[PDB]
């Protein structure tokens, strides 16, 4: 996209006999292989180690299983300057609430005196403030910061879609400091507890039926998301990437 | 002078603008 | 947003970084292949 791009990729077992429907709808994204084969797991690391500018590696941290009969792996890379970075002789440290009553320091980015998109917003489930944060280019980051110390997880549970586009159209230009910290994080998610707890109970597993891929049994038993983000005073980075199989 | 001093746990969203959301997150803790 | 929030509250005091876009495209793969039940339930993510 210029600061956002993404790939992704399916393998199926070699041994296997596809349906030439789910391969059109795949694309030209598609290959099969042995997964029977060590460097097979090598392989496809190397892919998305390479196309994250090296900040998922390993995707596949585990062996793969002989028995497996489709993986499909997704990743996106994300790097941009600020439009006004932040000035490091600026940065300082400061107590990060983490509870009302508890203080962990952090770093803290701080930028005075220059305009931003930003609302003061008031809900039954708790008033907050969000702002946007520019990128060269096409995107920006909007922080979403609620009023009281200890507010965010009532705002959380009624973030949707729909409430995030009608607070940021809202959003006007003014005059505001910013205060807010430098910080990298790496995640690893397991996305089937959690798609199971939203409704798919028919996917992952022996319920899961996918006989549409091919004339043979495909179970899909594990899905798995790892990130990564650097925010800084420069620049931010981020990158995933997303397996099932 | 207005303040917005995230020194308490936020969301942050990358996104495209007037577009998709790319990342989102919670910032609880300090690492 | 649904997936965020799964994931969220799900590990309270826990920071959280996901793409909602990488996984929705492993989900459409998964949706392309998919029959009955199964097909059904991954729609909304496609």
């Amino acid at each position: 996209d210029i600061s956002f791009k993404s790939m992704n990729k399916v393998y199926g077992r070699y041994s296997a006999v596809f349906k030439d429907s789910f391969l059109r709808k795949i694309g030209d994204n598609f290959q099969t292989v042995d997964f029977t084969d060590s460097r097979t797991v090598d392989a496809i690391n190397k892919s998305v180690d390479i196309f994250t500018e090296g900040k998922i590696n390993p995707l596949l941290d585990e062996p793969l299983s002989p028995d497996t009969s489709l993986l499909a792996i997704s990743a996106v890379y994300f790097k941009a300057k600020w439009l006004m970075p932040f000035e490091k002789e600026f940065t300082s440290d400061y107590p990060f609430y983490v509870s009302p009553t508890e203080m962990v320091d952090v770093s803290m980015m701080s930028m005075y005196g220059e305009a931003f998109n930003h609302a003061s917003v008031k809900e039954s489930f708790g008033n907050f403030s969000i702002i946007e944060l520019p990128y060269v280019g096409d995107t920006s980051m909007v922080v979403i910061l609620p009023d009281n110390i200890d507010g965010l997880e009532s705002i959380e549970q009624n973030l949707t879609d729909t409430n995030f586009k009608k607070w940021s159209d809202s959003m006007d230009a003014m005059f505001i400091d910013v205060h807010i910290p430098k910080f990298k994080v790496t995640g690893s998610y397991n996305l089937v507890d959690a798609l199971v707890k939203l409704g798919l109970t028919e996917v992952f597993g022996s319920t899961g039926d996918y006989s549409n891929m091919s004339n043979s049994d495909v179970s899909v038993d594990a899905m798995i998301h790892k990130t990564y983000i650097d925010v800084n005073e420069e620049y931010t980075e981020a990158a995933a990437a997303t397996s099932a199989l | 002078t207005n303040e917005f001093s995230a020194d308490h746990p936020f969301i942050y969203v990358i996104r495209h603008v007037d577009g998709k959301i790319l990342f989102v997150g919670r910032y609880s803790s300090p690492t | 947003m649904d997936i965020f929030r799964e994931i969220a509250s799900s590990m309270k005091g826990e920071n959280v970084f996901i793409s909602p876009p990488s996984i929705s495209s492993v989900l459409t793969i998964l949706y392309y292949g998919a029959n009955g039940s199964t097909a059904e339930q991954l729609s909304k993510y496609v």
